[PDB]
């Protein structure tokens, strides 16, 4: 016999101040018990199990679909944290194209990795005895049981440690570990490839590893974790919209996951209007009206997924650009390429939950995202073409209060653009006329009043029902942009409103914030100057609101 | 040569912190670091039994091209027991000039405690998720943990003991991997004497806090005030009224009766001139009843100037500032806000070392995505601070500019 080189052992403890697991046996029938008789006899012969006497105190039930089931539930609450076997789903757009990708069966050496002997007590299991008149057989694992905790980790840093000299020694080929299969891709020659594949068979038999020989069943193209992977291409497994005549909670929250998942692949991709319905649902079984936006964005989707759209595999060599287009309602989609018109990939970017909003920062936090998926999937930061002018870019940044920045991009031309709808002035405005605006509101009856006097005599006062303080400090605001030339001066006490307007929004839940937005678009220049209530400034009119 | 026993605080498991990506160069560049150390002992490789995490990155000190490894041991400097302690050198921050050195080096020559090495995991990453991540646990005193400091502070003290006792003018301070060394000698001669202690420390960054100072609050000087020159003054003297008792405006608000056009000119009346003049006495002075508390946590906050200029406060309660500065250097940032932060923060948190030997924790005017996305792209010190983020726009700011 050929001596075979032991695979070291992961040392495992129980969590603190915890002990093994005493699960009492289901009692089982004559025909499953003999069942799981013959097959842990097999397995004993094998030497993934072995025979324990009465004072282990330990026990886990066991099942029979014959088949073996240990169900090992009580065993995993008690085990380790283990590292994990891995920190993210790979995406397919990373892969590098291969002349050559070959699969391995593994699997066989998933029962070949030891146990820590010291934790092999607590796997104890117990087979009833016919009609339980004789003490049942006790057994307990020599190697990793399918579904005990720690099983996958160990087993794939086994295999790791195995491989490593392999794939240390032969960096013209790339071998990657998935659960019980291995990949291993190369540029070289057919006769090469499949070579190296056989001297990866010897190195593995030098465990006692066995690699199946006749023909695998996986072959291209391969279906894995919803995608198509194919020798030149890739992309996600067939996505179909159904024909519904109503539509539920479910099918809402199927077809928004299609869209989602086609959205990595398909540009253009749309899901507000379909995510909006499932506002504050809580039935998974409620029926929910489609709105006409709804409709006409599952039409522009059923457009878009009409037919199959393929991405390309990474190319190292070639530069990565990231491309992005406003697409409206805080909704922005992107393209990632090498080439043009071949994606890598494509995605979408909504914005955030807020108040207020403009269309700069939602660019500024979708390259963000982009750059942030980039160092993931391919370890560097693309270069950007952003539907935004550089002056534009430049004026935001200089003057924006808060710190920004967007790695190095190029302006494309491709409308929407990006722009600043408003820019506040610096210094007052000579011969502008100048607009002392004020609001209260009285917090009982909600009743309050919003105004201005100017420094022509010019002067208004309305009252208001159902407002609050904050909400007449902008109506006072609004009224003074309202009824002033292309150039004016506003001096306010509202540090709300100051706050407000100093965010640079172009977009806001509040209509009247939205309001005082249409108004500043259309004015030619705005003075906004800020002083302190109620400190007898001549002008702020307090009293005239309050009345 | 012999280790010492280290534990964490009561009830604490070890760090379990996600490692964030990184570039294929900072990936390679640590994978050549952590093999050399690999090589020198002072890391070894895991297995899937040790499940805590401690994120690490890679960067590029001043004036070198070399790649440096940065673990960002924030939570486990956090979990781990406090150690015990030496009075901070409040001569430090009075002495005429300052030199930082990396003694990091030193702490790889202690080995660590065999039962707390597993709470020093770090991983370096693989591109694309392909693999779980190359993982090390640490051998020996890691940079950047605050055990390593207290565990050498002997060693520090028996290599430092015929230094100190040659210079009794030079105060030395040690702050995590970083030494402090003050003095007042000149330019050269303190360069000279930094080599000597630089070759004596071999065998076994220029500061000055004396040109830094607190800033007052300043009014302007005017011969003609317009309505909006006296309505910012009211305001600016307004906020004040909340740092300093007697601050008085209503002569000053006097002025602004009737509604005038804002760069309409408007002359100061005596009584004017007598509240602006006993305000400007009145800022002359000192704060009243500031006072540093160890107990309390160090907050500074930063505004956003424009043209380069940065404004700083720290402060432990509000209204009382323990330190106050404009930073405005200007070195290969000028057209990145972000970088400017990051070093202004870098900036501030050394002087909070030398001034209290803790760092703030700072509030950023930057949206969370921007800062957490790019600020490992340009730090250089060894220590990280803490902070959080600035969303509204304070209005204070121009009253700091
Ligand atoms: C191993 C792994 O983590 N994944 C996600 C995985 C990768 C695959 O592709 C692969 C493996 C080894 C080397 C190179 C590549 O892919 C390069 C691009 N490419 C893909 C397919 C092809 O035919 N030619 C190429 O050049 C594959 C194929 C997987 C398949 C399955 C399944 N079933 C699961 C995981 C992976």
């Amino acid at each position: 016999m050929v001596p075979i080189s032991p695979i070291e052992t992961v040392p495992v403890k129980l969590k603190p101040g915890m002990d093994g697991p005493k699960v009492k046996q289901w009692p089982l029938t004559e025909e499953k018990i003999k069942a799981l008789v013959e097959i842990c006899t097999e397995m004993e012969k094998e030497g993934k199990i072995s025979k324990i006497g009465p004072e282990n105190p330990y026990n886990t039930p066991v099942f029979a679909i014959w088949r073996k089931l240990v169900d090992f539930r009580e065993l995993n609450k008690r085990t380790q944290d283990f590292w994990e076997v891995q920190l993210g789903i790979p995406h397919p757009a990373g892969l590098k194209k291969n002349k050559s990708v070959t699969v391995l069966d593994v699997g066989d050496a998933y029962f070949s990795v030891p146990l820590d002997e010291d934790f092999r007590k607590y796997t104890a299991f117990t087979i009833p005895s016919i009609n339980n008149e004789t003490p049942g057989i006790r057994y307990q694992y020599n190697v990793l049981p399918q579904g005990w905790k720690g099983s996958p980790a160990i087993f794939q840093s086994s295999m790791t440690k195995i491989l490593e000299p392999f794939a240390a020694q032969n960096p013209d080929i790339v071998i990657c570990q998935y659960m019980d299969d291995l990949y291993v891709g190369s540029d070289l020659e057919i006769g090469q490839h499949r070579t190296k594949i056989e001297e990866l068979r010897q190195h593995l038999l030098r465990w006692g590893l066995t690699t199946p020989d006749k023909k695998h069943q996986k072959e291209p193209p391969f279906l894995w974790m919803g995608y198509e992977l194919h020798p030149d291409k890739w992309t996600v497994q067939p996505i179909v919209l159904p024909e519904k005549d109503s539509w539920t909670v479910n099918d809402i929250q199927k077809l928004v996951g299609k869209l989602n998942w086609a959205s990595q692949i398909y540009p253009g991709i749309k899901v507000r209007q379909l995510s909006k319905l499932l506002r504050g649902t809580k039935a998974l079984t409620e029926v929910i009206p489609l709105t006409e936006e709804a409709e006409l964005e599952l039409a522009e989707n059923r457009e878009i997924l009409k037919e199959p759209v393929h991405g390309v595999y990474y190319d190292p060599s070639k530069d990565l650009i990231a491309e992005i287009q406003k697409q409206g309602q805080g909704q922005w989609t992107y393209q990632i390429y090498q080439e043009p018109f071949k994606n890598l990939k494509t995605g979408k970017y909504a914005r955030m939950r807020g108040a207020h909003t403009n269309d700069v920062k939602q660019l500024t936090e979708a390259v963000q995202k982009i750059t942030t998926e980039s160092i993931v999937i391919w370890g560097k930061t693309p270069k950007f073409k952003l539907p935004i002018q550089k002056e534009t870019w430049e004026t935001w940044w200089t003057e924006y209060w808060q710190a920004t920045w967007i790695p190095e991009w190029e302006f494309v031309n491709t409308p929407p653009l990006v722009k600043l709808w408003y820019q506040l002035e610096k210094e007052p405005i000579v011969g502008a006329e100048t607009f002392y605006v004020d609001g209260a509101a009285n917090r009982e009856t909600k009743l309050g009043k919003a105004g201005y006097v100017t420094n022509k005599g010019r002067q208004k006062v309305v009252p208001l029902t159902n407002t609050t303080n904050q909400k007449t400090e902008l109506q006072a605001i609004y009224l003074a942009l309202q009824d002033s030339g292309l150039e004016v001066n506003i001096v306010t006490d509202s540090q709300y409103a100051l706050g407000i307007i100093q965010a640079q929004p172009d977009k806001s839940e509040s209509e009247l914030v939205n309001q005082i937005i249409e108004q500043l678009i259309k004015k030619e220049k705005v003075y906004l100057a800020w002083v302190p209530a109620h400190k007898g400034i001549g002008g702020n009119e307090q009293v005239d609101k309050l009345v | 040569i012999e280790t010492v026993p280290v534990k964490l605080k009561p009830g604490m498991d070890g760090p379990k912190v996600k490692q964030w990506p990184l570039t294929e160069e900072k990936i390679k560049a640590l994978v050549e670091i952590c093999t050399e150390m690999e090589k020198e002992g002072k890391i070894s490789k895991i297995g899937p039994e040790n499940p805590y995490n401690t994120p690490v990155f890679a960067i590029k000190k001043k004036d070198s091209t070399k790649w440096r490894k940065l673990v960002d041991f924030r939570e486990l400097n956090k979990r781990t027991q406090d150690f015990w302690g030496i009075p901070h050198p409040a001569g430090l921050k009075k002495k005429k000039s300052v030199t930082v050195l990396d003694v990091g080096d030193a702490y790889f020559s202690v080995p660590l405690d065999e039962d707390f090495r597993k709470y020093t995991a770090f991983t370096i990453p693989s591109i694309n998720n392909e693999t779980p991540g190359i993982r090390y646990q640490y051998n020996v005193l890691p940079q950047g943990w605050k055990g390593s400091p207290a565990i050498f502070q002997s060693s520090m003290t028996k290599i430092l003991e015929p230094f100190k006792k040659q210079n009794p003018d030079i105060v030395i301070y040690q702050y995590m991997d970083d030494l402090y060394v003050g003095s007042d000698l000149e330019i050269g001669q303190h360069r000279t004497k930094i080599e000597e202690l630089r070759q004596h420390l071999l065998r076994w960054y220029e500061l000055h806090p004396d040109k830094w100072t607190v800033q007052p609050i300043v009014l302007p000087e005017k011969d003609s005030w317009t309505v909006n020159d006296i309505q910012k003054l009211v305001g600016k003297l307004n906020w004040a009224s909340q740092i300093y008792p007697g601050i008085k405006v209503r002569q000053l608000s006097k002025l602004l009766r009737g509604t005038k056009a804002l760069t309409e000119v408007i002359p100061l009346t005596e009584e004017a001139e007598l509240e602006l003049a006993e305000n400007r006495e009145i800022l002359k002075e000192p704060v009243h009843g500031v006072y540093y508390d160890p107990s309390k946590d160090l907050i500074a906050e930063i505004q956003k100037q424009g043209q380069g200029q940065w404004t700083y406060q720290i402060y432990q309660e509000p209204f009382k500032n323990l330190k106050t500065g404009k930073y405005a250097r200007m070195r290969g940032a000028h057209t990145n806000d972000v970088k400017q932060l990051t070093e202004a923060v870098q900036k501030i948190t050394t002087e909070s070392i030398v001034i209290w030997g803790k760092t703030p924790k700072f509030k950023l005017p930057i949206q969370k995505e921007t800062w957490e996305t790019w600020w490992t792209e340009y730090w250089q010190a060894t220590w990280i601070p803490e902070w959080e983020f600035v969303n509204t726009p304070p209005l204070v700011k121009l009253w700091y500019q």
